[PDB]
RNA sequence: AGCCAGGAUGUUGGCUUAGAAGCAGCCAUCAUUUAAAGAAAGCGUAAUAGCUCACUGGUCGAGUCGGCCUGCGCGGAAGAU
């Protein structure tokens, strides 16, 4: 379950998550996983795709996490009012925006890859796409 | 396969045509693969690697290459059939060896039917130079 | 009869047919397979 | 090549005594007849009975084929030393050699799947030294016991290390808890559980009369400390509802009080400490988990407890050895072997013992 | 009619344990097979296991003709060794010449389905590489 | 797309296994007779056997296959007078 090591913060604004990805092409691999949604994969979610993946190519061809949950997401507890200062840090997800390529493969065949990364999407909360490697 | 393979075969074949007069038939409509290994084989005993079956007697493949040589083998396309292009010696003795093969059961497929060499019939011809 | 909402062919023999505006796999082979979309 | 031929009458030896241990003759015969029964094409019929029979068959096979191997091979090697002697011819000398040491690694490997066909054999164990009833005595013979032990686990290659030590008031030790590492270390100690007999005229006896004096060992493994795994949700059943006395408008209508109940075994939690209906619960479900513990700890304890009153059963048969060091003569009570060097055994010679005992099987 | 390749080694007069209802599933008697069995030996060699046809006739009198020994034992035997296939790319167990192959192949020519002996000899060392052993 | 035929050889590849013969796996995944036939995709077996499939030959005689892009719809869709 990826976390951030150390924080230069505790917790953090809740922002809002409007615009386009940054991190749009396959850059490392030969096939990626494009975020064609808007929405946040939360740590967890991300380690569910990956053992998805993972498996799916049994241990055969690399495998990159090119998105981060960096953002700690904090939770009030159950039966507490609204005030008394902001809630504990619960979970941390990565905010995506649409062109968020999210996971990147190589070494595999091509149909074997597509396969795993719908075997992996179905783990995602956001809906997603298959990509490959563009020259230019 | 695409379009050049097919033509690269349509023309080896015509090739074999060329180089071989005789010529006899055989039908798997219910034949053994051991048979037929043991057929081939027995080619590769007589002379070169050269004979083939050639199971490609469709409407526009073999009858396709007949223009070019032993016109009256369009007539044999519409059915089941294999060729057997003979290169060396004039008249060699493989057309009863189908026969002979035939009543080693195979259930009467081809029905030998010569492929007219001296223009024969349907029916045997055990006149052979030997 | 497998209702879902998600229907599939789980094998060659499996049929996805669409009866009086429903979602159905059918299968010749096998019995377990025949599946109804709800 | 005198070391080779001593390596040769040593090899047919071993393999005798294997023999006897074994009981071949009935094994073969066990083989024979269940291979009659094999064939038998109405075996077949019944599958349960049928594999159990062939899973029978082949290990008794592998029994038997091995020791006529290696019943032939000295024989072929003993052909050849005479070759390899007179005609001195070294090839075949050497050939010879190759087989002898093949044979001796395959009656090795036999030996080996006899001794340490147990589940725990592979692993490290505790062994645990009691002093018994005689007092001071007592005492020193169990101190005598440990150092023997630990000499024995010296020789072959073992890492003693002493957990526990409760020292005697005059001398020697009243327990002691030594963890033996090593590759199958409980697999060449298990056999030592037991009571072992001193009988020698006491030191520290005024009237200095010969003295009976027992010490127990006990031999156990380091089982792995498994994880106590959480239980699933499927399992459970969580009922909510009103307090009882309750008092107030507000507790009159909310259900705070949380029953958890564990649908395979129908152990019952109840909660109603908190207000909160989520705090109750998990309350609630913490004492559900340490009542599943004291289950698993409770049932745990009831198969302990079966194993030893079948031990106990066994009762005058749980000595195992007699130390006599007037007459000056150990014997082992549960295989026969006996031995005239007292002292060497004290220092640490418990091979001759331990090695017969485990091709035993006891 | 009923024929099926199930034996053990030649030397192995009446195979009991290994091949058993297998044999003896048929109208054919235990005793026959194995005295057949016995007496196609004789002119060969002991040891090595022999595939036979098993056309097992209504008059019970089946007709019988002999294979070439299998491929496997043959190659265990030219190499020297007893197991060589556990983990064979992660270490090589066993290695065979080509010359040794070509020689084993001249030998089963009668069964084998081929003119050309180089073609077998190829087969023969796919099967080694199948086995574990590096040519 | 139907339909008729073949769908083999070394070979049951070895091992480890109680047994393993394409199909418990672990692993190699070759070559052969060549029209084509995976050391095997599914069913099947105590395991073999057996039944299918891949690819291919024959018949038949015009379009066909499955992705992408989008428009509109379908299921997913249960509550209390
Ligand atoms: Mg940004
Ligand atoms: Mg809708
Ligand atoms: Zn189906």
């Amino acid at each position: 379950m990826l976390q951030p090591k150390r924080t230069k913060f505790r917790k953090m604004h809740k922002g809002r998550n409007r615009g386009l990805a940054q991190g749009t092409d396959v850059s490392f691999g030969s096939f990626g996983l494009k975020a064609v949604g808007r929405g946040r994969l939360t740590a967890r979610q991300i380690e569910a795709a990956r053992r998805a993946m993972t498996r799916a190519v049994k241990r055969q061809g690399k495998i990159w996490i090119r998105v981060f949950p960096d953002k700690p997401i904090t939770e009030k507890p159950l039966a507490v009012r609204m005030g008394k200062g902001k809630g504990n840090v619960e979970y941390w997800v990565a905010l995506i925006q649409p062109g968020k390529v999210l996971y990147e493969m190589d070494g595999v065949p091509e149909e074997l890859a597509r396969e795993a990364f719908k075997l992996a999407a179905a783990k995602l909360p956001i809906k997603t796409t298959f990509v490959t490697k563009t020259v230019m | 396969a695409l379009n050049l393979q097919d033509k690269q075969a349509i023309v080896a074949e015509v090739s074999e045509v060329a180089k071989g007069a005789l010529s006899a038939v055989v039908a798997d409509s219910r034949g053994v693969t051991v048979d037929k290994m043991t057929e081939l084989r027995k080619a590769g005993r007589e002379a070169g690697v050269y004979m083939r079956v050639v199971r490609n007697t469709l409407l526009r493949r073999a009858v396709e290459g007949t223009p070019f040589e032993c016109l009256k083998d369009a007539f044999v396309g519409p059915t089941l059939i294999a060729y057997s292009m003979e290169h060396p010696g004039a008249a060699a003795r493989l057309f009863k060896e189908f026969a002979k093969a035939n009543a080693k059961f195979e259930v009467k497929a081809a029905a030998f039917e010569g492929e007219l060499i001296p223009a024969s019939q349907i029916d045997r011809l055990a006149t052979l130079p030997t | 009869m497998k209702v879902r909402a998600s229907v599939k062919k789980l094998c060659r023999n499996c049929k996805i047919v669409k009866r009086d505006g429903v979602i159905r796999v059918i299968c010749s082979a096998e019995p377990k397979h025949k599946q109804r979309q709800g | 090549i005198n070391p080779v031929n001593n390596r040769i009458q040593d090899l047919t030896e071993r393999s005798d005594v294997l023999r006897g241990y074994l009981d071949y003759d009935a094994k073969k015969e066990r083989l024979e007849e269940v291979n009659a029964e094999l064939e038998q094409p109405d075996v077949w019929n019944e599958p349960e009975r049928a594999q159990a029979l062939g899973k029978e068959r082949s290990s008794l096979e592998a029994v038997v084929d091995t020791l006529d191997q290696m019943k032939q091979g000295l024989e072929d090697v003993s052909g050849l030393l005479e070759l390899a002697v007179e005609a001195d011819d070294e090839e075949t000398f050497n050939e010879a050699v190759a087989e002898l040491d093949a044979l001796e690694e395959k009656l090795a490997q036999l030996e080996f799947r006899r001794m340490f066909s147990g589940e725990y054999d592979s692993a490290d164990c505790y062994l645990d030294i009691q002093a018994g009833s005689g007092g001071t005595e007592a005492q020193d013979w169990a101190s005598m016991l440990e150092r023997m032990y630990l000499r024995w686990a010296e020789s072959r290659g073992f890492k003693t290390e002493i957990i526990e030590e409760s020292e005697g008031e005059v001398a020697g030790i009243k327990s002691v808890t030594i963890k033996i590492s090593g590759d199958y270390a409980y697999g060449w100690l298990r056999t030592e559980t037991g009571v072992h007999r001193l009988v020698r005229k006491s030191p520290f006896d005024s009237g200095g009369r010969r003295h009976t004096s027992f010490s127990s060992a006990f031999v156990y493994p380091e089982v792995d400390d498994d994880i106590d795994i959480e239980i699933n949700p499927a399992d459970l059943r969580i009922d909510v509802y009103r307090t009882s006395g309750a008092g107030g408008q507000h507790v009159n209508r909310t259900e705070s009080a949380v029953r958890i109940t564990h649908i395979p075994t129908g152990i019952v939690t109840q909660c109603q400490n908190d207000r909160s209906q989520h705090k109750n619960k998990d309350q609630a479900m913490k004492q559900m988990k340490a009542k599943l513990y004291e289950l698993e700890m409770q049932k745990k304890n009831a198969e302990k407890q079966a194993m030893e009153d079948n031990k106990s059963d066994i009762g005058w048969g749980s000595q195992i050895r007699s130390y006599v060091l007037d007459d000056s003569r150990i014997k082992d009570l549960r295989t026969g072997v006996e031995t005239r060097n007292t002292q060497a055994v004290l220092d640490g010679s418990l091979d001759q013992f331990i090695e017969a005992s485990l091709k035993a099987g006891l | 009619q009923a024929y099926v390749k199930l034996q053990v080694a030649a030397g192995m007069a009446n195979p009991s344990p290994p091949v058993g209802p297998a044999l003896g599933q048929q109208g054919v008697n235990i005793m026959e097979f194995c005295k057949a069995f016995n007496a196609k030996t004789d002119s060969i060699e002991k040891g090595l296991p022999i595939p036979v046809v098993i056309t097992v006739y209504a008059d019970r009198s089946f007709t019988f003709v002999t294979k070439t020994p299998p491929a496997a034992v043959l190659l265990k035997k030219a190499a020297g060794i007893k197991s060589g296939s556990g983990k064979p790319n992660k270490d090589k167990v066993g290695k065979i010449s080509r010359a040794q192959l070509q020689e084993i192949a001249q030998t089963k020519a009668a069964d084998m389905t081929g003119a050309d002996i180089e073609a077998m000899t190829r087969s023969i060392e796919g099967t080694a590489r199948s086995m574990g052993l590096v040519v």
